[PDB]
């Protein structure tokens, strides 16, 4: 069974370096080229680098050329990406992928005139990727553990529609993941949705938790969002009240 | 990050036929072959088409490709539920490695739902922290694909934006979020900011201003 498996991923500070390792199996590794394709989740696919089956030709994307480096060890069915001078914008899920073009070497190095050595075929990749690995995650942040600042997404006339009001909590600037949010100690679960976290250029995560409720209840019912960040050992409780100065929304009391 | 342009999303009912388009520079697609990949949600991509119109031993007759000039096209007949994914076009131009944006193909499994867009201004509390963040929340919509865009006094904004991809809700519909990070100066020194959400050709636009 054909398999590609990556490894080396993890959280790493910018400026530093990191080596990923792709292990190939289920086919003749020394007959195919290899590529690294990354994907900022879920911003789409970006091609990083590629190597010819003999290891003679190296290709690099404009975003990484000069900083990153590729190589392969056919004796180990391995395939490496040496990342240097890491940038916060290098954060992505890194896939290793096999090159489409199957080639048989037709030019080796004979290290002594009695016998063999590395293949040296000058060719030559196709540029199409017919096998993919599971991908290994590479997060780049200079941040250490930090607790969140919780801000209210107050309900207003611009969040109500059809007798259903929308309110939430902005959980800003924390690290690392995760952050679990609840509403009224878990009494309120209907209409609640907590969105995926967002990694800012600052190096910190942010997310929002929103809940939908009867617009008429805003004047009597009380809504507290319960943010929880165990990494920094923090529990914030923010009471969200309707927008202060809003004509377009009537509220009891 | 040089890139080939694709449509954001297309959708059709089980059994119908879809067409997806690529397009780009002549020094890229004008002179080189094109490939197509399928990326089911949560898993790695998978080659569907190579050399413009060749199918690998393992992809059905249903998928087909065709290139002409500076444009390329992927087509899927007899849609099955398991065809729901993102589709990327790609080309190799020597140094090579150029993907599409690309396109999500949704196979409708429920009634289309229009998004309820809610835009929040920065809290005075946050402004006291000499910072500002506009939070645009998109809720209750299907198919689960959108395109958010921010504007300042009806002028495009690109820097300081981060958008999450749509995620399933408890009611099996989708929701998404977008954040525009400002300084309190920018926030107050503009007449209005607006969050423009596009969903199935339709575009909703909410607006907010200082106090």
């Amino acid at each position: 069974e054909v398999q590609l498996i990556e490894s080396g991923g993890g959280v790493v500070q910018p400026g530093r370096s990191l080596r990923l390792s792709c292990g190939a199996s289920g086919f003749s590794f020394n007959n195919y080229g290899m590529h690294w394709v990354r994907q900022a989740p879920g911003k789409g696919l970006e091609w990083v680098a590629g190597i010819s089956f003999a290891g003679i030709k190296k290709y690099y994307g404009t975003s990484v050329k000069g900083r990153f480096t590729i190589s392969r060890d056919n004796s180990k069915n391995n395939f490496y990406l040496q990342m240097n001078s890491l940038r916060v914008e290098d954060t992505a899920l890194y896939y290793c992928a096999r090159d489409l073009r199957e080639l048989e070497c037709e030019e080796w190095t004979l290290y002594n005139y009695y016998d063999r050595g590395p293949c040296v075929d000058p060719r030559g990749v196709a540029g199409s990727f017919d096998v993919w690995g599971q991908g290994t995650m590479v997060t780049v942040s200079s941040a250490s553990t930090k607790g969140p600042s919780v801000f209210p997404l107050a309900p207003s006339s611009k969040s109500t529609s059809g007798g259903t009001a929308a309110l939430g909590c902005l959980v800003k600037d924390y690290f690392p993941e995760p952050v679990t949010v609840s509403w009224n100690s878990g009494a309120l679960t209907s209409g609640v949705h907590t969105f995926p976290a967002v990694l800012q250029s600052s190096g910190l995560y942010s997310l929002s938790s929103v809940v939908t409720v009867p617009s008429s209840s805003l004047g009597t019912q009380t809504y507290i969002c319960n943010v929880n960040h165990k990494p920094s050992n923090t529990k914030v409780d923010k009471k969200v009240e309707p927008k202060s100065c809003d004509k377009g929304l009537e509220v009891l009391f | 990050q040089s890139v080939l342009t694709q449509p954001p999303s297309v959708s059709a009912a089980p059994g119908q036929k879809v067409t997806i388009s690529c397009s780009g520079s002549t020094s890229k697609i004008g002179q080189n072959s094109v490939s197509w990949y399928q990326q089911l949600p949560g898993t790695a991509p998978k080659l569907l088409i190579y050399e413009n119109d060749r199918r690998p031993s393992g992809t059905p007759d249903r998928f087909s490709g065709s290139k002409s000039g500076t444009s390329a096209t992927l087509a899927i007949t007899g849609l099955q539920t398991g065809d729901e994914a993102e589709y990327y076009c790609e080309t190799w131009d020597g140094s090579g490695g150029v993907f599409g944006t690309g396109t999500k193909v949704t196979v409708l499994g429920q009634p289309k739902a229009n998004p309820t867009v809610t835009l929040f201004p920065p809290s005075s509390e946050e402004l006291q922290a000499n910072k500002a963040t506009l939070v645009c929340l998109i809720s209750d919509f299907y198919p689960g694909a959108v395109t958010v865009a921010w504007k300042a006094d009806s002028s495009p904004v690109k820097a300081g934006v981060e958008t999450t991809t749509p995620s399933k809700q408890s009611n099996n519909k989708y929701a998404a979020s977008s954040y525009l990070s400002l300084t309190p100066e920018q926030w107050k020194s503009h007449r209005s900011y607006s969050c423009q959400v596009t969903h199935e050709g339709s575009t909703v636009e909410k607006t907010v201003a200082p106090t």
